[PDB]
RNA sequence: CUCUAACUAUAAAAAUCUCUCUUCUC
């Protein structure tokens, strides 16, 4: 199975993580653009970039 | 240390008359052929190599296309 | 050619118990050969290493042992196991133990032909191995069966 | 009706190994029992959402394959005498049910809470860790 | 030295107070010195009502809430970011700390 | 095609009608594009360049870093055990000779077959220690774009330090024949091994 | 001088410690 998904942030939701290192973002799909979803992303990051995921039904919450 | 190593000779450094006739017809088929790429099919040590390699740039079996030193790329000739 | 797997087929099946053999460790865990089953690598995470909190790693693992275990899921296509320690019944580890014997015992039993007579070890276990471990159990009952009758 | 086959989620959230166990109106007949920790390896992640997620998606596959479609959640916490709250995971199972085609109706909450009894677990200063 | 006025417990004429237990460490302790919460929330969030409402028969739900009133402990509650030590002279405003959501 | 006279002529194959940008004068940075939607921007081929190695300042701000040639990325990324550190010109050397091995065996410009290995080298979900002292564990995350494009390149550039290491296979083969395993879905490749291993590890680590 | 709404979620382990204490009026 392939479904990999694609999904465009809109709003940088700061950084988290003890590392300091791990981005919240809110990335609305680009197919189906009326959802919104908000994922961990490590690495640097900048709106308006169209980021992948193997998975997208699990949301991300705060790294502790 | 240990004898982990147990590499064998692996190479005969100057051909023979089977080997040559081996070179000269697997020459062709291959569409890249380097000195370590020749060392790879263990006909030849690798000092040699080259000098095979540069043999069979005598009547355009293979031609060249770049000439740097420690490195030159040789493609089969059509 | 220590070789030709045990037991029918040369891929692991699922959730299957093993003993495994250590040769190095990179930074997760340990991508290590196998003696249970044909000798593709099968990987532990240390998540799924030791029952004890992780503080030292070179004292559990013990590389260049044998170490009971077992199988969660296989890869058959290109071969990829991923192997997991704790989650091992106590008294299934005496059954991967002697599970993990007796296929050394037939191991040992079915190295000795191919070496006298330097036939393929591959040839002769795959020959050998459709009476032997099929039948209704492991090879040793029916060896001593056949040397007091064959 | 719009000829649904109707079902009861009855989700049970504690704080370890979300459960989500499927019946009919009767309450009786159980399908789908597949919990949190059918579906994760550590045995301590079976809070976490994950674990409710998959299983919950696997109750999802077997409700299409039994024809139930549309649901009515029953979300259930350890309550009575431990800590009346619901568990992280059976929010996230609800989700999953929410988005695998299934239908749902009339979620509730049937969490069991006692009138003050069971002198309970814990003694006068109560848990030290 | 006289911490509090109040002594802290908010009894002041009561004698004794019946005991109620901690809903994290379980700790008995008198019912008015038991710090307490109305947890009163929405029983999935925002980020699931869409998910629970295009997946739902009956459009426009009520989607019924769950409360409780968590009766915690002191400990726990100093240790799990429910009450917070405050300086001296803020001690005296018991006043909710101003519209927590404005 | 207009051939111009001077006192001192260019010769033909670098003055003839060389109005169409190329790297080496050999490969095209038209007729090649970015596979994967994903990864756009961040594999900077938009401009012609005529040798991979220009006095960049590309590290100045926190994003200047994509718009540096991903050619000159891979040459700069190519040099690391520093023993060679510096030394940029024969990085230069190793990455032509890499590229002219690339069109020799299946060619499809090389440019091509660079832009595939790094689409499919690059991993996409990876994983975090952030477990905090009691249950040390590894948790799940996705991989930003830029840190996707990094880690492939300098997960193939290492390959091709574990291949050239006292072999006698010379370090532009070995990276070569890298690239032709990571341009295809071949498990014989290390990068694209370990962004399997790394895949997997981030997805029995949810 | 009329106003009563929105919410999240951690407790792994961590013991011990030698001298030598003294000076402000113009
Ligand atoms: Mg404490
Ligand atoms: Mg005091
Ligand atoms: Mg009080
Ligand atoms: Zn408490």
């Amino acid at each position: 199975k392939t479904p990999v998904t694609l999904a465009k942030v809109i709003k940088v939701l700061g950084r988290t993580g003890s590392r300091g290192g791990v981005t919240q973002v809110r990335v609305e799909f680009l197919e189906d653009t009326t959802r919104t979803i908000v994922r961990n992303v490590k690495g640097p990051v900048r709106e308006g970039d169209i980021l992948v995921l193997m998975e997208s039904e699990r949301e991300a919450r705060r790294l502790r | 240390s240990k004898k982990s190593h147990k590499d064998k000779a692996k190479h005969a450094v100057v051909l023979d008359q089977d080997k040559f006739d081996r070179i000269m017809k697997e020459a062709p088929t291959y569409r890249y052929v380097s000195v370590s790429v020749l060392v790879d099919r263990f006909k030849l040590g690798g000092s040699l190599a080259r000098v095979a390699l540069r043999h069979l740039e005598n009547e355009g079996i293979i031609k060249p296309v770049s000439k740097h030193s420690k490195q030159a790329i040789y493609t089969r000739a059509t | 050619t220590s070789h030709c797997r045990f037991y029918e087929n040369k891929y692991p099946e699922i959730d299957d118990i093993v003993m495994v053999n250590v040769q190095q460790i990179a930074e997760m865990g340990a991508y290590v050969k196998l003696l249970e089953y044909d000798n593709i690598e099968g990987m532990i995470l240390l998540s799924e290493l030791s029952r004890r909190r992780i503080r030292s790693i070179q004292k559990l693992i013990r590389v260049g042992k044998n170490d009971v275990a077992v199988v969660l899921r296989v890869d058959k296509e290109k071969g990829y196991i991923d192997l997991s320690k704790r989650r091992v019944s106590s008294e299934d580890i005496i059954k991967c133990e002697e599970k993990y014997q007796k296929s050394k015992t037939v191991h040992s039993i079915l190295r000795y032909c191919a070496e006298k007579f330097q036939i393929p070890l591959e040839e002769l276990y795959k020959t050998i191995a459709w009476p032997l471990s099929r039948k209704f159990g492991h090879a040793y009952e029916a060896f001593k069966l056949s040397i007091i009758d064959e | 009706d719009n000829s649904q086959v109707f079902g009861v989620a009855r989700i049970f959230a504690s704080f370890n190994d979300t459960f989500v166990h499927v019946t009919d109106l009767s309450g009786r007949e159980t399908i789908a029992r597949v919990t949190g920790g059918m579906k994760v390896k550590a045995d301590r992640d079976e809070s976490s959402p994950y674990a409710a997620m998959l299983a919950a998606q696997d109750v999802a596959a077997k409700c299409k394959e039994v024809g139930i479609t549309a649901v009515h959640i029953k979300i259930r916490a350890t309550g009575g005498t431990r800590s009346k709250t619901p568990g992280p995971g059976g929010q996230a199972a609800l989700r999953a049910l929410a988005r695998s085609g299934l239908r749902i109706g009339r979620i509730e909450d049937v969490t069991p809470v006692p009138s003050d009894s069971t002198r309970k677990k814990g003694g006068r200063r109560g848990r030290r860790l | 030295p006289k911490k509090r006025a109040s002594n802290g417990r908010n009894k002041k004429g009561r004698g004794h107070v019946k005991p109620v237990r901690c809903v994290n460490c379980s700790r008995s302790v008198p019912k008015d010195k038991a710090i307490k919460r109305m947890a009163i929330r929405n029983i999935v969030e925002a980020a699931a009502i869409r998910d629970l409402s295009e997946a739902s028969v009956y459009a426009e739900y009520a989607l019924p809430k769950t409360y409780n009133k968590l009766h915690y402990c002191i400990s726990c509650a100093i240790h799990a970011r429910i009450v917070r030590v405050r300086s001296r002279t803020d001690r005296r405003i018991r006043a909710p700390p101003q519209r927590p959501r404005f | 095609f207009v051939p111009v006279e001077l006192a001192t002529t260019i010769p033909v194959e670098i003055q003839q009608a060389q109005q169409e940008i190329k790297l080496f004068n050999k490969w095209s940075f038209e007729d090649v594009e970015v596979k994967d939607a994903s990864l756009v921007d961040y594999i900077q081929i938009s401009k012609p360049i005529y040798v991979a190695h220009t006095a960049g300042r590309y590290a100045n701000k926190r994003f200047r870093k994509a718009q540096c040639p991903i050619v000159e990325r891979l040459t700069n990324s190519l040099m690391m055990n520093g023993r060679n550190n510096g030394k940029k010109l024969k990085a230069v050397r190793i990455v032509k000779h890499t590229l002219e091995i690339i069109n020799v065996l299946t060619d499809q410009n090389p440019l091509q077959v660079v832009v595939d290995a790094i689409i499919n080298s690059g991993p996409r979900e990876d994983t975090t220690r952030v477990g905090g002292g009691g249950a040390a564990r590894r948790q799940a995350v996705d991989v930003s774009p830029l840190r996707r494009v990094n880690q492939s390149i300098a997960l193939l550039t290492i390959g091709a330090r574990e291949a050239a290491f006292r072999n006698i296979k010379t370090i532009a083969e070995t990276l070569a024949e890298e690239l032709i395993n990571a341009a295809k879905g071949s498990s014989t490749s290390y990068a694209i091994k370990k962004k399997d291993e790394l895949e997997r590890v981030a997805k029995s680590n949810r």
